[PDB]
């Protein structure tokens, strides 16, 4: 449907055991298309997908140089956070940062992200009208007023505004097979007994994508809300997800209950009771 | 400041003796990143084990993946053990068919 | 594409 793009970074000090360590991810909806680790033997950024290999030198000599340099960069962020909050070069932190696209369907930039994080609480972000920066703490204006006064928003705008967007739709024009089409869920309802009077039902949704979904059950049509059990919906690692949710019930009630399915892939949602052969 | 790790150990496709599947360790929602994921058979680690990228999820919390090729038996029994700052000892979480 | 930084905390 709406398509995004994202990149994730994560920088770790690990005093006396070795220099800082920064990872950078990049995903296209919900599937990686590129890594970069500067642990790896020789560091590059290597392609994650294979709609993006066709990419040309410039391209990955390209990335490889900025990642080396912005690990370095957040090297030196991770020095200088510790100015900001006083705290010692024994302890081990983490800086992290999320940023991106989201297109409409429609295609046009419907709205740009930037986020970072220190010990993984909020630190600074770029709002919505990607001209003003919104921070955590004291520490983080000290970074505020420098960002400001050195017109970083307006440079990540144009970044956002341009050459993600572009970038973007070149990805899901390479990746249109894999990018652009929705795998519905495959579900079942799954009934195991606690005990002779109680037993519990687990609903089922799986390969389906993207990750998106919501289940449900429901007890003469009323939500379990508070009595479902649900996991994170998690990778299967085909680049397809799963997702169940489970309630405890009273033996001879399993039929009141129905799961409930919603799924982009899906025309509509779809309603399951255990039905035992 | 510090979050523990929700644990799923799980198999790619359903469980069929016999035929060849994967085995999933999906571990997320934890901080700081530093983490040691091993999967096990008959409590012994499994030699040739990969994991994804390291990334995070919208609250901050990290996430990863580790994975291997198996076959699955009727004799043997499988389980994944995580280590944390947060946890007391390591977490050994064992596979059940049904989750 | 990624972006360029280069800013410092």
């Amino acid at each position: 449907g709406s398509h995004s793009m994202r990149y994730f970074y994560t920088a770790m000090s690990r005093p006396g055991r070795g220099e800082p360590r920064f990872i950078a991810v990049g995903y296209v909806d919900d599937t990686q298309f590129v890594r970069f680790d500067s642990d790896a033997a020789s560091p590059r950024t290597e392609p994650r997908a294979p709609w993006i290999e066709q990419e040309g030198p410039e391209y990955w000599d390209g990335e490889t140089r900025n990642m080396k340099a912005s690990a370095q960069t957040y090297r030196e962020n991770l020095r200088i956070a510790l100015r900001y909050y006083n705290q010692s070069e024994a302890g081990s932190h983490i800086i992290q940062r999320m940023y991106g696209c989201d297109l409409g369907p429609d295609g046009r930039l419907l709205r740009g992200h930037d986020q970072s994080a220190y010990d993984g609480k909020d630190y600074i972000a770029l709002n919505e009208d990607l001209s003003s920066w919104t921070a955590a703490d004291t520490a983080a204006q000290i970074t505020q007023r420098k960002w400001e006064a050195a017109r970083v928003a307006e440079q990540l705008r144009a970044y956002l505004e341009g050459l993600c967007v572009e970038w973007l739709r070149r990805y899901l024009e390479n990746g249109k097979e894999t990018l652009q089409r929705a795998d519905p869920p495959k579900t079942h309802v799954t009934h195991h007994p606690i005990s002779d009077h109680e037993a519990t039902l687990r609903c089922w949704a799986l390969g389906f994508y993207p990750a998106e979904i919501t289940l449900t059950w429901q007890r003469d049509g009323e939500d379990q809300t508070q009595d479902t059990e649900l996991v994170e919906t998690r990778p299967a690692g085909d680049r397809t997800f799963q997702k169940w949710a489970a309630v405890v019930v009273p033996s001879g009630e399993e039929q009141r209950y129905t799961c409930h399915v919603q799924h982009e892939g899906l025309p509509k949602p779809l309603t399951l009771r255990w039905e035992p052969h | 400041i510090q979050r523990t790790p929700k644990i799923q150990v799980y198999s790619r496709h359903p469980a069929e003796n016999g035929k060849s599947n994967f085995l999933n360790c999906y571990v997320s929602g934890f901080h700081p990143s530093d983490i040691e994921v091993d999967l096990l058979k008959n409590g012994e680690r499994i030699e040739k084990v990969e994991h994804s990228d390291l990334s995070f999820s919208k609250d901050w919390s990290f996430y990863l993946l580790y994975y291997t090729e198996f076959t699955p038996t009727e004799k043997d029994e499988y389980a994944c053990r995580v280590n944390h700052v947060t946890l007391s000892q390591p977490k050994i979480v064992k596979w059940d068919r049904d989750m | 594409q990624a972006t360029q930084e280069v800013k410092n905390w």
